[PDB]
């Protein structure tokens, strides 16, 4: 999920969160995940969905 | 999450009085009690006979007040750390709605026994997972079921010894395997026991060790432990667990039959129409695989033997991140090098295997349908038939009881001693690379080699395995 | 050779390149399960496909069933026609067919 609509960016307020999300196969997390670009994410494996 | 005062049903290292403890709700049907496993004598390392391996005794830790809160901080942030994994917190939400069949109505072999501020019991509360502290063993996280009812298909409350306090590390690349690896590999283990699964009964060989007897585990520890190869799920034509799966499944699809037999609530008969949803193919297959950390890159091979594979050197604790300094690591092999000593390699393996030598010849088959199954080697997510959104909008109300108290002995395990043989070899071995590669001195005096044959015989000389390097 | 045989497509599980406008099962590759909406709201929820029961080659195999749950085109962002590939980097829009 880009984070944007043919609008421009949708809202964290309306969307939850900003950025990209992965999306996964697990309720209660929304079928969502945030993609971790973080200087952290390469130091394990990263179990795509 | 409520938290209440309980009257536990058990009795404190032989004291024959009521123990009242300060339970806390860390998730639904999730209890948390963050005080030592009084039910086994807490000792020091000079008042134990014989210890276990890699196993710090140690008394006086969860007895103050003030580092037990730092305990329920310490299973407060394992449970928040375990809800932001994926798939993380549908294990959790599968444990909360895994509430066993009920003896009577109200339910006397689930609830722990809440008291008020007198003691007075005035009702009971629902619990699935128990998650106490440490038991006398520091390191010997352990889940000890109530009943009997985990073998029976009614389902058993858990007790969950776990101690967050002891890790290991990845000496390579000083990443810790967090605390919650081995929660998340309990949690699961209780989904076999509150289910009433008989899967903690049979061990199955796993380890051949050095006399040909194996180091056997349970379908319990063979599944929790993630991915693994040795599979009890391997498809082709379904062979583990023979003539097993014919009593597990009876098990199962007799329980999903008593569901409105004894009538508890309206909340306790939707959570127990909710538990048996999630079929039997959904528990032996989950994995955990979201959920546990790729910290050691081999976790996936060996069967739970994380503190043998990496070594004891590897067990860390959580508030130092150094070595535990205080476990017994009583090796099976000290390998000596004759050309110079103070060159053992201790060979930590394991010991005191069962004696399985007919299991694959004695090795009976179930009767296969003919049907090749088009599987893939991957894991599964198995939590699309947890019907994970409708456990989490049940919370099961407290039951007004006031009914005295049935206790349930705890009588612990009875290890065998660890014999050390001392080996002494004219020759170099793998084993001697361990003590040649590893020095206690500076750059300016290191001295690396690139030969056995001279870090062994000087004890001056670093082995290493380039000679540019 | 294997992968840069595929290019710069994604694909269909049959392995034809994907494409706009087309009628697609969205599925989970591991289970094969499909997305459902909760029984009258618009709210999803992940329900697993049914197997097949085949013969291949005059046995008795069951095989992964794909045709089951909702159907999502890609919409691209702004519309062209059906018969356009999706590439690795195009940004469309899942429209639900149902």
């Amino acid at each position: 999920g880009t984070g944007n609509s043919k609008q421009g960016p949708i809202s964290a307020y309306k969307r939850g969160y900003s950025g990209d999300l992965w999306i996964n196969g697990a309720r209660l997390d929304g079928y969502v995940t945030v993609v971790n670009k973080s200087n952290y994410s390469n130091d394990e494996i990263q179990e795509k969905f | 999450l409520k938290t209440e005062n309980i009257r536990y049903f058990r009795t404190a290292a032989g004291s024959e009085d009521v123990l009242e403890v300060k339970a806390y709700e860390v998730y639904p049907n999730v209890w948390a009690i963050p005080s030592r496993y009084m039910m086994e004598p807490l000792q020091d390392l000079d008042e134990v006979t014989n210890p276990e391996q890699f196993s710090i005794y140690d008394k006086k830790y969860l007895a103050d007040i003030q580092e037990q809160d730092e305990f329920l901080k310490s299973i407060q942030a394992a449970i928040e750390d375990i809800k932001k994994r994926t798939f993380g917190l549908e294990l959790l939400t599968a444990v909360s709605g895994a509430v066993p069949l009920p003896k009577d109505t109200g339910a006397t072999n689930t609830t722990l026994q809440c008291i008020d501020e007198n003691g007075k019991h005035t009702h009971d509360v629902v619990a699935n997972v128990v998650l106490w502290g440490p038991g006398n063993n520091l390191n010997s996280n352990r889940l000890i079921s109530k009943s009997d009812d985990d073998s029976n298909g009614i389902g058993s409350m858990v007790e969950l010894i776990w101690n967050p306090q002891i890790l290991i590390k990845n000496i390579g690349t000083n990443r810790i395997k967090p605390a919650t690896d081995e929660l998340v590999g309990l949690l699961t283990k209780a989904l076999f026991r509150l289910y009433g699964l008989g899967l903690n009964k049979i061990r199955y060989p796993f380890y051949q060790l050095d006399d040909k007897k194996y180091y056997s585990l349970t379908a319990e520890d063979l599944i929790s432990y993630g991915g693994f190869s040795a599979n009890v799920v391997n498809l082709q034509p379904y062979y583990f667990l023979e003539d097993q799966f014919t009593k597990v499944k009876e098990k199962y699809e007799s329980a999903k039959k008593r569901i409105d037999d004894i009538k508890v609530n309206d909340e306790y008969s939707q959570m127990l129409t909710l538990k048996y949803q999630f079929d039997l193919y959904s528990l032996f297959h989950i994995s955990t695989s979201y959920i546990v950390s790729t910290v050691i890159p081999a976790n996936d091979k060996y069967g739970g033997l994380v503190s043998y594979y990496t070594g004891p050197n590897a067990l860390i604790d959580s508030k130092t991140d150094e070595k535990l300094t205080s476990m017994v690591k009583i090796p099976l092999k000290k390998i000596k090098y004759s050309k110079n000593q103070s060159r053992e390699y201790d060979e930590y393996d394991l010991t005191n295997g069962e004696d399985s030598t007919q299991y694959f010849e004695n090795f009976t088959f179930p009767k296969s349908k003919h049907v090749f199954v088009e599987t893939q080697p991957t894991p599964e997510n198995v939590f699309v038939n947890l019907p994970s959104e409708e456990i989490t909008k049940i919370i099961l109300p407290v039951i007004p009881a006031e009914s005295d108290l049935i206790k349930i002995p705890f009588q612990p395990a009875t290890p065998k001693s660890i014999t050390t043989e001392l080996i002494t070899t004219d020759v170099p071995t793998l084993g001697l690379i361990f003590p040649a590669v590893k020095s206690k001195q500076n750059l300016s005096d290191i001295k690396m080699t690139s030969k056995l044959s001279d870090a062994l015989d000087s004890d001056k000389q670093t082995f290493a395995f380039d000679n540019t390097l | 050779t294997f992968k840069e045989d595929h290019g710069q497509f994604v694909y269909d599980h049959w392995g034809e390149r994907l494409q706009y406008n087309k009628a697609y099962y969205l599925l989970s590759d591991d289970n094969k399960s499909a997305f459902e909406t909760v029984y009258e709201t618009k709210r999803l929820k992940l329900k697993s496909v049914p197997g097949v029961d085949i013969k291949y080659l005059g046995m008795n195999d069951r095989v992964y069933g794909y045709y089951g749950g909702l159907q999502f085109k890609l919409v691209p962002l702004d519309s062209k026609n059906m018969n356009n590939y999706v590439r690795w980097g195009d940004k469309f829009t899942m429209q639900s067919i149902e």
